[PDB]
């Protein structure tokens, strides 16, 4: 009758996906905008 | 003069100095104040502790004998001894720290009769708390905390039908008959035992070893999951240095340390004995004909047969950096020596956080703590992985490993958020800070481990070949689902580091 935990358990047993990726990306070697 | 130790003529065989034992007294004085030597009272605990855990292998052997049938004779005299080794038995260990040991039975006792019959004798004594038996998944360890001393038990099996409560495992004939999982455990207090015997004085060894171990320590250069030498390699290094200075006390073997072995041509090995062969035909490290143990940075040789190479996981950031912290202390040894520098200069803190303009945030997220430990432990170990592949490009000519991580709780409001924070978008979000699993049986928790980038350089760099590989090496796993776990890994400039990396009082860097 506890809905707050009645939609963690939902969450706990939840087959969705956790998250994504994305791949990375540094920009400059920095000869402009200096330390 | 009449002794000679290591495999090469000493250094010098002169005795110290007046100012060297001098040095020498402040240098214990020093370590004593960082509380690196433990107490009295603890040690006889340990001990008592460890005499308690022998009486329960004798006990625990001749259970699981009489379920085999076994004469009255044959399973009182069937026996079964306990041994140490890793930081405890090198008697180099501070507080609270734990005791690697080895619990060695014969064949008759299995594996499966390791953590069927073993941990209810554990549980059942009124001693034991915390006890984390975790079923073999890598190697036969068993975790608990035996009247508070935190103990780390490993299997191993011998062939002979008998163990003697008076056994010591010098002999090579007993890996015989031996599976090659219980052959490298064994290994490693086999190794312990020949350092302890390959030093001249052992109680220099033992001083120089924790001043060079705490160094190590403060500068973050002591992980070996990340690429940086062990406790093991370390005390090979230190026992190497004390072969060539024989009657020198632990004042000029700490100072001498790092001159030598930065200047030191690498890849040469460290060896505190002449390579023995032995019966079983395994490799036995020879780098003229296994091109593997060729592509060793700074090979470290275990004295024990097999000789394996302990820090074969150093790659070519992880040396650089080895190599540049022995200069920087080798300068600060030299000033100490002349009264010009204390003591504890030597033992400060790394400046990580500031040496790198770019650093690579890594992080795992987990919905529960159980998971989250579980999932935190196996990144960190497929982090060398990562430095291997990020010196392929070399538009980066270094990839920096740091030693530990840090754990952070984000308390999320709704299940869309919560996605977002498994990702790399991180929103103003309430991130409390823990350390470990809580509430002894959405929120997100997180840890991040860091990478530091030195760039070779055009207009941009891509890294999405590596860190695509993490992804698939680390979710390979075999207790991963992407229902629960999750890593991500995000790029990080001098000034978007976090407030986290910083102790109060530190300067960020505003470049």
């Amino acid at each position: 009758i506890s809905l707050p935990l009645l939609k963690q358990d939902d969450w706990l047993s939840s087959s969705k996906p956790f998250g994504s990726s994305t791949p990375n990306v540094v920009i400059e070697f920095d000869s402009d905008d200096d330390g | 003069t009449t002794k000679q130790w290591g495999i090469t003529p000493p250094i010098s065989t002169a005795p110290a100095t007046e100012q060297e034992n001098a040095l020498n007294t402040a240098l214990i004085n020093e370590l004593k104040n960082q509380n690196l030597f433990e107490s009295p009272a603890e040690s006889e605990k340990r001990v008592k502790v460890l005499d308690e855990l022998q009486q329960i292998t004798t006990e625990f052997v001749k259970k699981v004998s009489l379920a085999k049938h076994m004469n009255e004779k044959m399973a009182n005299e069937a026996g079964g001894k306990i041994f140490t080794y890793g930081s405890y038995r090198l008697g180099v260990y501070g507080p609270g720290s734990d005791i690697d040991t080895l619990v060695v039975v014969p064949k008759h006792v299995s594996r499966d009769n390791f953590f069927q019959d073993l941990e209810p004798m554990l549980r059942e004594r009124e001693e034991v708390t915390d006890l984390a038996a975790v079923p073999d998944a890598y190697v036969p360890i068993i975790k608990f905390k035996f009247l508070g001393i935190s103990i780390d038990l490993i299997f191993a099996r011998l062939s002979v039908p008998r163990v003697p409560r008076d056994l010591e495992l010098s002999d090579n004939n007993l890996l015989k008959g031996v599976e090659e999982r219980c052959v490298l455990s064994l290994n490693g207090t086999r190794v312990t035992d020949q350092i302890l015997q390959l030093v001249p004085n052992r109680a220099v060894f033992k001083h120089a070893l924790r001043a060079i171990k705490f160094w190590a320590q403060r500068r973050a250069i002591y992980a070996n999951v990340v690429g940086f030498p062990g406790g093991v390699a370390w005390a090979m290094m230190v026992a190497r240095i004390c072969q060539l200075y024989p009657n020198a006390v632990s004042s000029v073997i700490v100072a001498k340390f790092f001159r030598i072995l930065h200047q030191w041509n690498w890849p040469q090995p460290i060896l505190l004995k002449p390579i023995e062969d032995g019966p079983l035909q395994v490799r036995i490290w020879n780098p003229k004909l296994y091109p593997s143990d060729k592509a060793h940075r700074m090979p470290i040789i275990t004295p024990a047969y097999p000789s394996m190479c302990a820090t074969h996981n150093i790659t070519l950031s992880t040396q650089t950096i080895i190599l540049r912290e022995m200069v920087r202390a080798g300068e600060i040894a030299d000033q100490i020596m002349v009264k010009a520098l204390p003591w504890s200069a030597l033992f400060q803190k790394h400046d990580f956080f500031h040496r790198y303009k770019h650093y690579l945030t890594i992080t795992a997220a987990a919905k529960t703590a159980e998971a989250q430990l579980k999932w935190a432990g196996l990144v960190e170990s497929k982090l060398r992985h990562l430095v291997t592949r990020l010196e392929l490009v070399d538009a980066i000519a270094l990839a920096h490993p740091f030693n530990k991580g840090f754990d952070k709780v984000y308390n999320c409001s709704s299940e869309e958020e919560a996605q977002q924070v498994a990702s790399g978008v991180t929103l103003e979000v309430a991130y409390e800070s823990t350390d470990h699993e809580k509430l002894a049986n959405f929120p997100v928790y997180t840890t991040t481990c860091y990478i530091g980038l030195e760039l070779e350089k055009i207009k941009r760099l891509d890294i999405s070949w590596p860190t695509q590989e993490f992804y698939e090496l680390c979710k390979k796993w075999d207790k991963y689902d992407d229902t629960l776990m999750n890593v991500f890994i995000k790029n990080t400039k001098n000034t978007a580091l976090p407030d986290e990396v910083f102790e109060p009082g530190e300067e960020r860097p505003k470049a």
